[PDB]
């Protein structure tokens, strides 16, 4: 019991610092996607890059690095 | 409960219809909700954060 | 241009076709009652299939608690099954021939 | 080897030597394949061709019923025991844990009431 | 349900929940009513589920790429 | 004799166990490949793979 | 932990009157009247409203007439199932309660036959259990699909409507009833014919469980009229009565009258008691009639309940079919009477073993004058 | 693929045949003999003479039986011994152990695919006996691993079934659910106490007896691997971190019980499994249960 | 995104059923025990308990006399019926406890 | 491109982040509470990345091998704490936390 | 991704292969290759202790049973063969009708826990456990008489 | 054209009972000279083309 207390207080450390750096990842990603959306919609007209998809919350990618199949 | 569940008269009749399933989810679960930033607070600090980053009391942005 | 589009295509094909099996195929192709409960399990676990993976899509424990349910109940109906056909057979007289196979 | 195949699951690290070594990778549970079945498959196929090796050489030169249905019944009931042990119980869960015994003990003290357990039949 | 596989809460159950309290705030003497008052809601938490405004936005993009490197 | 049978079962076990337990470390790296992992575990080897592998890309 | 004790309190007593009876398992005491008691007490644990009060009414009733603790205690099963499933919110309590039921009706049926009535009962049972597996599959593999598209699990769509159609047994889901309870006990035909409908309307009632297609009553009312009429035997005219009626009930229920609904089906109960548990000719007629619908019986209430709920939703066409349906429906009683008293001489079995029937015979001569606020 | 499946393979191989040199190297010791001294000198090579002799037999043509499940028989039972070992060693399966509790239950299908080649009255009955047997010390044997389940825990603290952590601890607590693995693991095997077969099969009633040639030497090859591993199993979870000494030991273990004690009847092993070893097991895990975390 | 991390030692939980409503009343208890809610039946529900113990009783052998065993049917009825009956006056009484009921000669006794 | 130390790093240094970092981690905690998009709190996740990699780079010069030493052993005893307390005794007496 | 679709494929090949068979007990074998499918399927959407669950269950238990009733029967079901061009054609197509142009969605992969498994089953869904004891009761009580 | 699809559908229900009828009656066990969807097909197609 003690030997898991330790381990989950080091995992609620770590965790905002690998969420700040996954969220920092996305958002240079995210940037760069939307410069090459920009780029290849340039000739259709009435398009608008980095429209929101959700109006008020964030969408979170469905697929994440930590879930892989097991086969 | 999650799968079942019966009703009852409240004789007070203070408390009245509203979903179950809603008070359910808020007892059992619980409602996150979430507000956007301001844009003018988040620019100052995103600032703040860039001329700290130029004096170099900040760290690198990766280790190596 | 999307594994998971096209996966989720192979899989809802496969699982549909699984379900029919099961349901009709005994029937169609006529058998005994012994077959006909094995190809029922054969359709509810398809079904039991079908919400572990909504669980999975949806992140939640709905499905897999449905699934468990199918899984006992299955078991249940299939054993009483086969009490029921076991006893029917062994009052089966002389003259009957395929008693089993009422589909004949 | 199942691959990753957008941005966000390879964490978002462009190039294509990631997908290369990916590719080609080995399985390590210390790495991109933890807790994964595919050695197990690997396992039944070498195992089934040492069987069909093995085969092959020479040639060129009431009561079951009643037991296999306790069986059943007892397995679903053991099946639904095992989530309680996965988990660090509380009080209620021991609580529910032991309504569900009880239930399973008076179905075993039917059985052995009315005389299925003794094998004599 | 509402519970989440691993742990919390589903990945759209906020959303879902967002559409409950829109439809316990309206006073409208049906449910048909209070669901055609919350529906743009509704539409967050199936935009939010199936991601399908976003799939359409993807096919576009990759269908007037596919035109351009052609000609 | 009971014995020599034994010391043959013994000794062949052994040689296994210990050719499977230094192939492994030698490949995993380490002697724990075979501990349990939970959510937690599994997210951050997968995080360590791709930053080694982003690492490698930068460096060349 | 409180609201969950309610719930605890009928498990602790069912386990505990079980591992009584079993204990206390002798030739000396075969019917076994003090278990029938103390289930009867145990079921007072979970009513908290009034149709949980004609659950257990109707349920006391049935385990009555059960000889042994075996069969008491499987309709003890039989009444949780039923009250679990009034209480079903999604799509696993429906479908568990249901499936539960479905045991029970298995094993009562399974344990109520003769070593020479094995061959025929086996074979309506495992039609029974073959059908019951249809419409389960096709139930689950729907909710499958409805809990996928939409995320929840939430009991007003068709797959629910379509497969509490099948459990009632209307539109073209009425063929196991008549192959299973031909074959099986009057007793066990009784008791499933009646006491699992009203868990079913209740559920239909308090979910919104309504579709706007008349097709499925309108079809059960004309084929089952027709049917009585055409049936040689008088198990078949029991049967197809039930479907006729059960139709148009459901043709009621889907406009929101539950109410009548829950009125008729304790008045069918009470009708339907007296004919199947035949012994005396007079009580046999008396159940006809108020099965028929003849006005000095409380049978004439409930059939007038859910006509007159008929004419307020001012369907020209569900008047025209039930006006000539019953009529149709009639033709068959009066054979029943027929048979009776005008045929040949009858003779019967001398089971004297009426618990509730003179009481049952009783309320419906009696029970009209005081439920005639109701009409 | 990896190289160590290589590495378990042909240990698995290798102490299969000793363990069949031990069984009779101990009865004739037991029974004041000495070991086979005929087949060489030292006598290492004495099993190797059996399956080699074994191959050289000519084979018979299967008659009255379909070709398919003959030949599929000792291919399950090959690919389950393969799969078990290389899961008990070769992986990290958070519920490993509960993976082999369920390749145990599916060495009930080459019993009775044994049993209906034969496809006589007498032989349904035999194999309905021995399948009985196995099933009903299977289900003992599932309790006794819910018990093993309480006990073991992570160093995160997360309960699993990871035979590296369940071997990582020796937990003496365990051992009144040992001695119940134990005499399960003896009836698994179908060992002399448990032995309704040798009564049974003096007369061809039905069993592997069938199979001559390459047939029946897997399967007698696969029964002491099977007993190994039960071995192994014993030593995993009960007596802490893997010992070859300590698997050895226990299959001597075996052997000598075996000698030491008569066979059972049908009805006696049977009401011993469900009226006897079912409820001890129960209150052991019920005790284990409230003792707590 | 991250998983979270769990304590497992630690793992939100809740009992099955949940009653949705405010306390109208005043709670005296926020949580009582079982013997929290004995304490506070009230003499009348006692009286009603004892009645129908003996009501049961007589039940009981009247219905066991025609099986030949009165007394241990009258036993077992007896038991049953005071065990549910105290259980459902348990469940009023914590109830009132804990404000969804009237408790107006609850708080007054216990203040 | 944001990125911070390895696994074995991170959990090596977690004891002193919360000594030392206790600001940024605080205010990280708060604003990924108060919003959900990314965006909204990049300011947080730079400062909160910023801080480790400071703190990495200050052990690396101040106890270099003690730390490289921990970070090893952690690694080898497959992340657990337990195994390695000498050598987290060492690297801690080497690299006093909060200061 | 191609071990993916091989077992989503094979799963028909393998759900056919019963129906189409006219021996029972070959029936049960295909459907044993089938159930091990399913627990391969089950594997590959992260699912561990569900697949082992319907492996325990239907192949451990279940399939035994079958046998057992089987052999207590068999009757002689090798009359004639039927499997005309023409049957087997029409089969198909009524399977493509059916099985042709419904919802699909992008497939999913979702790591479970036991220890949340475990905890709703016995805490917040304890009612769904011992509804689900219950109906083994009801059958152990009905299947042995 | 927009409300035959009725009349054909009840047509086709109709036909459907009637080929089901004279299907099930045909022995599986004995081998049939004729083929019986030869048989059949015309059943179907009068009756929704009557209706
Ligand atoms: C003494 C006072 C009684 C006066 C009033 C009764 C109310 C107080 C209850 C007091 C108890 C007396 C029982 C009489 C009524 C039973 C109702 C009831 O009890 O619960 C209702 C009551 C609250 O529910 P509610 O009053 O119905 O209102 C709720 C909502 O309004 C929602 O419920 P709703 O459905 O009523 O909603 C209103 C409804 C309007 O509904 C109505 O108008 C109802 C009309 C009343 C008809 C009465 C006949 C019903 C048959 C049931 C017979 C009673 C059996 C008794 C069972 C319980 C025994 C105690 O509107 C609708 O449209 C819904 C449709 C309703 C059905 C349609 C009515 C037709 C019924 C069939 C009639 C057809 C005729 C057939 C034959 C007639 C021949 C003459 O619950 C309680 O107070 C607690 C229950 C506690 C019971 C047992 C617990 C004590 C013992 C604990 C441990 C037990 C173990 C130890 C054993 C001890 C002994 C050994
Ligand atoms: C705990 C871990 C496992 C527990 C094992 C489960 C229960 C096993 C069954 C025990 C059965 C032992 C012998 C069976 C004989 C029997 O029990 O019935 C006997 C004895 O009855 C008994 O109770 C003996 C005690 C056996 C224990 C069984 C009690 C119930 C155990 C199950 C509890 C279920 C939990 C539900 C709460 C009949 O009683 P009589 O004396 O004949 O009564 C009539 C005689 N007279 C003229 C005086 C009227
Ligand atoms: C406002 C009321 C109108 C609404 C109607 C619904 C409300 C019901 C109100 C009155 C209900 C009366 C029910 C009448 C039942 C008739 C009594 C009965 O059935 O006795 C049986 C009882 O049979 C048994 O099986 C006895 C077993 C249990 C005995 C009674 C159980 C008592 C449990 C406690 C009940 C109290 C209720 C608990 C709290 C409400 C005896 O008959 P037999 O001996 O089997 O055969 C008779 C033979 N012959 C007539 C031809 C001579
Ligand atoms: C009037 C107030 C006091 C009445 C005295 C009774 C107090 C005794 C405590 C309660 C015991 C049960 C009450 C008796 C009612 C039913 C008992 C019964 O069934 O009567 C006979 C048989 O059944 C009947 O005859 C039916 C009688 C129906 C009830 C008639 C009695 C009416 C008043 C009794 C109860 C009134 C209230 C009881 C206290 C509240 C029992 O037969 P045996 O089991 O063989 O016992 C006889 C003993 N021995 C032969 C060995 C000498
Ligand atoms: C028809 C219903 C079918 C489905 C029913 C589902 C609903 C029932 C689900 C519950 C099953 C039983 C689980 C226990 C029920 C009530 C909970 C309970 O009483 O346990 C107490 C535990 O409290 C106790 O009083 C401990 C002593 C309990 C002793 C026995 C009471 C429960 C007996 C259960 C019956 C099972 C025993 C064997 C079955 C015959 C409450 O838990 P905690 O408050 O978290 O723990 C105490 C910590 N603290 C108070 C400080 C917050
Ligand atoms: C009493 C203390 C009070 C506290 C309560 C605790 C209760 C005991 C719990 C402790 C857990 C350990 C129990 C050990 C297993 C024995 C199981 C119960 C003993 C028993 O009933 O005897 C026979 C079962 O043993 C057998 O005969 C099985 C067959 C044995 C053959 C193989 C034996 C292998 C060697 C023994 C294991 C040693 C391991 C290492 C060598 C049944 O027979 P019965 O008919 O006489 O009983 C029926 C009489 N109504």
């Amino acid at each position: 019991r003690l030997e898991a207390e330790e381990v989950y207080t080091a995992r609620s450390i770590l965790h905002p610092i690998l969420q700040a750096e996954w969220d920092l990842r996305y958002l240079e990603h995210q940037r760069k996607e939307r410069e090459d959306e920009a780029k290849i919609m340039k000739d259709v007209p009435g398009w608008k890059v980095g429209e929101a998809t959700s109006r008020r919350r964030w969408l979170p990618p469905v697929e994440s690095f930590d879930v892989r199949p097991l086969i | 409960s999650s799968l079942f569940g019966r009703t009852e008269v409240d004789p007070t009749g203070k408390n009245t219809n509203r979903n179950h399933q809603y008070l359910y989810n808020l007892k059992v679960l619980g409602h996150k909700t979430y507000t956007r930033r301001d844009p003018n607070e988040l620019q100052k600090a995103q600032a703040e954060v860039d001329t700290l980053s130029a004096a170099g009391r900040l760290g690198p942005l990766s280790p190596f | 241009h999307n594994d998971a589009e096209f996966l989720g295509a192979v899989y809802n094909f496969s699982i549909r076709s699984v379900f029919i099996t099961g349901i009709l195929g005994a029937v169609y192709w006529r058998r005994n009652l012994i077959t006909m409960l094995l190809c029922s399990e054969i359709a509810f676990i398809a079904c039991s299939v079908n919400f572990l993976y909504a669980s999975a899509y949806l992140n939640d424990m709905a499905g897999m608690l449905f699934s468990i349910t199918i899984t006992t109940i299955s078991a249940c109906e299939t054993a009483l099954g086969l009490a029921l056909c076991v006893g029917y057979f062994q009052s089966r007289a002389a003259n009957e021939v395929e008693a089993l196979n009422l589909l004949k | 080897l199942y691959n990753a195949m957008t941005p966000a699951q390879r964490y978002f690290v462009e190039g294509e030597h990631v997908v290369q070594a990916e590719a080609n990778r080995d399985i390590l549970f210390t790495q991109l394949d933890s807790n994964s079945y595919l050695p197990v498959l690997h396992y039944v196929l070498v195992g089934t061709a040492l069987g069909v090796v093995f085969l092959v050489l020479p040639l060129l030169i009431v009561s079951f019923y009643i037991v296999s249905i306790m069986y059943l019944l007892f397995d679903i009931e053991v099946v639904y025991l095992i989530p309680y042990v996965m988990t660090n119980a509380t009080e209620y869960m021991y609580w529910v844990m032991q309504t569900f015994v009880a239930i399973l003990v008076g179905g075993f003290f039917y059985e052995w009431r009315m005389g299925a357990l003794e094998w004599r039949e | 349900s509402g519970f989440g596989l691993q742990s919390g809460t589903a990945r759209c159950y906020d959303w879902y929940m967002d559409y409950l309290k829109c439809m316990d705030e309206s006073k409208a003497p049906m449910i048909t009513l209070r669901k055609q008052e919350c529906s743009e809601w509704l539409e967050d938490y199936n935009e939010c589920l199936h991601r399908d405004k976003l799939k359409l936005r993807k096919l576009l993009i990759e269908r007037e790429k596919n035109k351009q490197e052609a000609a | 004799y009971a014995l020599p049978s034994y010391v043959i079962v013994s000794a062949a076990w052994a040689a296994g166990f210990w050719a499977i337990d230094t192939y492994q470390i030698y490949k995993e790296g380490k002697p724990s490949w075979n501990q349990n992992k939970d959510q937690f575990q599994r997210a951050l080897y997968r995080r360590d793979w791709y930053l080694r592998r982003e690492q490698e890309t930068i460096g060349m | 932990m409180w609201e969950n004790l309610w719930y605890l309190d009928i498990l602790i007593n069912v386990l505990i009157i079980t591992i009584f009876g079993l204990i206390s398992c002798s030739s000396s005491a075969t019917k076994s009247y003090d278990l029938k008691g103390c289930f009867i007490i145990s079921m007072v644990g979970g009513v908290y409203d009034i149709p949980s009060a004609i659950l257990w009414c109707l349920a006391s009733l049935s385990i009555l007439n059960f000889n042994g603790f075996f069969a008491s205690l499987f309709l003890v099963f039989t009444w949780i199932s039923n009250l679990f499933a009034m209480q079903s919110l999604n799509f696993l309590g429906i479908y568990l309660a249901f499936e539960m039921q479905s045991l029970c009706l298995l094993v009562l049926g399974k344990i109520t036959a003769n070593e020479n009535q094995r061959w025929f009962a086996y074979r309506g049972l495992l039609k029974y259990l073959v059908l019951s597996l249809i419409a389960g599959s096709i139930f689950i593999f729907h909710a499958s699909s409805s809990y996928l598209q939409s995320g929840v699990m939430i009991s007003d769509s068709l797959v629910t409507y379509v497969f509490l159609l099948f459990k009632l047994g209307v539109a073209p889901f009425h063929m196991y009833t008549l192959e299973l309870f031909s074959v099986v006990s009057r007793h066990v035909a009784f008791v499933f014919s009646t006491l699992p409908k009203l868990s079913v309307l209740y559920l239909i009632s308090n979910s919104n469980i309504g579709s706007e297609c008349v097709w499925w009553g309108l079809i059960s009312l004309w084929l089952g009229s027709i049917s009585q009429y055409q049936s040689v035997f008088v198990r078949s005219i029991l049967l197809y009565s039930s479907v006729a009626e059960i139709g148009l009930v459901l043709l009621v229920l889907q406009e929101g009258f539950s109410w009548e609904a829950f009125s008729w089906v304790s008045i069918y109960f009470l009708s339907l008691s007296g004919v199947w548990h035949a012994n005396s000719k007079f009580v046999s007629a008396i159940s006809v009639a108020s099965i028929a619908g003849l006005p000095p019986f409380l049978g004439f209430i409930g059939k007038a309940q859910i006509l007159k709920s008929l004419v307020s939703i001012n369907l020209g066409i569900l008047i025209f079919s039930s006006i000539l349906a019953a009529t149709i429906s009639f033709i068959g009683y009066l054979r029943l009477i027929r048979l009776m008293y005008l045929v040949s001489p009858v003779k019967w079995k001398n089971n004297k073993d009426s618990s509730f029937i003179n009481w049952s015979t009783w309320m419906l001569t009696v029970g009209t004058l005081p439920m005639v606020y109701s009409v | 693929m990896n190289l160590n499946i290589i590495m378990t393979v042909l240990p698995l191989l290798v102490s299969v045949a000793f363990l069949t040199l031990s069984e009779r190297a101990v009865m004739g010791s037991l029974q004041r003999r000495m070991g086979p001294a005929v087949s060489g000198a030292f006598g290492i090579l004495q099993p190797f003479w059996d399956g080699f002799k074994l191959a050289v037999k000519e084979p018979i043509l299967p008659a009255n039986a379909a070709a398919g499940i003959f030949y599929a028989a000792p291919l399950i039972c090959i690919c389950i011994c393969v799969a078990s070992w290389c899961t008990l060693l070769l992986t990290d399966l958070s519920i490993g152990g509960l993976f082999l509790l369920l390749l145990s239950s599916l060495a009930v299908y080459g019993v009775l695919l044994a049993g209906y080649s034969c496809n006589s009255k007498y032989a349904f009955l035999g194999c309905l006996r021995s399948v009985s047997l196995m099933i009903s010390y299977e289900l003992v044997i599932s309790v006794v691993i819910l018990c093993v389940i309480l006990e073991t825990r992570d160093g995160n603290g997360f309960p699993c079934l990871n035979l590296t952590e369940t071997a990582s601890q020796t937990k003496i607590i365990l051992i009144p659910a040992g001695l119940l693995f134990y005499i399960c693991s003896l009836a698994e095997s179908k060992r002399v106490p448990f032995d309704l077969p040798e009564a049974e099969a003096e007369l061809v009633a039905g069993y592997n007896v069938e199979y001559s040639s390459l047939g029946f030497a897997v399967f007698f090859v696969a029964e002491y691997g099977n007993t190994l591993l039960m071995a192994a199993l014993i030593n995993i979870y009960f007596l802490g971190k893997l010992n070859s000494a300590l698997i050895a030991a226990i299959f001597v273990s075996f052997i000598w019980v075996r000698g030491t004690l008569p066979r059972y009847r049908y009805d006696m092993f049977m009401q011993i499994g469900w009226k006897s070893l079912l409820p001890v097991a129960l209150a052991l895990y019920l005790a284990q249960a409230s003792l707590g975390y | 995104t991250w998983p979270k991390p769990i304590n497992p030692y630690d793992v939100p939980s809740s009992p099955a059923y949940h009653r949705l409503q405010e306390p109208s009343y005043p709670v005296i208890d926020k949580d009582p025990d079982f013997w929290t809610a004995v304490s506070n039946v009230r003499k009348e529900e006692w009286g009603t308990t004892a009645a129908v113990a003996a009501g049961t009783f007589v039940m009981g052998y009247y219905l066991g006399a025609k099986g030949h065993t009165g007394k241990a049917s009258a036993y077992f009825t007896s038991f049953l019926a005071t065990k549910s009956i105290t259980l459902y006056h348990a469940y009023n009484s914590a109830d009132r406890l804990m404000g969804f009921k009237e408790n107006s000669r609850e708080v007054v006794k216990n203040v | 491109v944001a990125r911070v130390p390895y696994s074995h790093e991170l959990y090596a240094m977690a004891k002193h982040i919360v000594f030392r970092n206790e600001k940024e981690h605080n205010a990280i905690l708060e604003c990924k509470a108060q919003h959900d998009w990314p965006e909204d709190c990049k300011p947080e996740s730079e400062a909160i990345v910023r801080a480790t990699n400071k703190l990495f780079q200050d052990i690396m010069q101040k106890a270099p091998e003690e730390f490289k030493d921990y970070a090893k052993c952690l690694d080898w005893y497959g992340l657990k704490f337990s195994k390695c307390r000498e050598k987290q005794a060492a690297f801690e007496a080497a690299f006093p936390l909060s200061e | 991704m191609l071990l993916i679709y091989i077992m989503l494929s094979n799963i028909v090949v393998l759900a056919l292969s019963v129906v189409l068979t006219s021996s029972p007990f070959m029936a049960l074998m295909y459907s044993i290759l089938l159930y091990l499918n399913v627990q391969t399927i089950l594997w590959s959407l992260g699912y561990d202790f569900m697949a082992l669950i319907y492996a325990l269950v239907y192949v451990g238990a279940l399939a035994v049973l079958f046998l057992f009733v089987v052999m207590m029967v068999r009757i002689q079901v090798s009359t004639l063969s039927t499997k005309t061009i023409q049957s087997v054609l029409s089969w198909l197509a009524i399977i493509l009708i059916f099985s042709y142009g419904d919802v699909s969605f992008s497939f999913p992969c979702g790591a479970e826990s036991l220890l949340n498994f475990g905890t709703q089953l016995y805490s917040s869904c304890s009612d769904l456990t011992l509804l689900n004891s219950l109906a083994l009761t009801i059958a152990l009580f009905g299947s042995l008489v | 054209f927009n409300n035959v699809p009725l009349m054909a559908t009840v047509g086709l229900l109709a036909g459907a009972h009637e080929a089901f009828l004279h299907y099930e009656r045909t022995p599986i066990y004995g081998k049939r000279t004729y083929n019986i969807i030869k048989k059949l097909a015309p059943i179907v197609i009068n009756k929704t083309a009557y209706a």
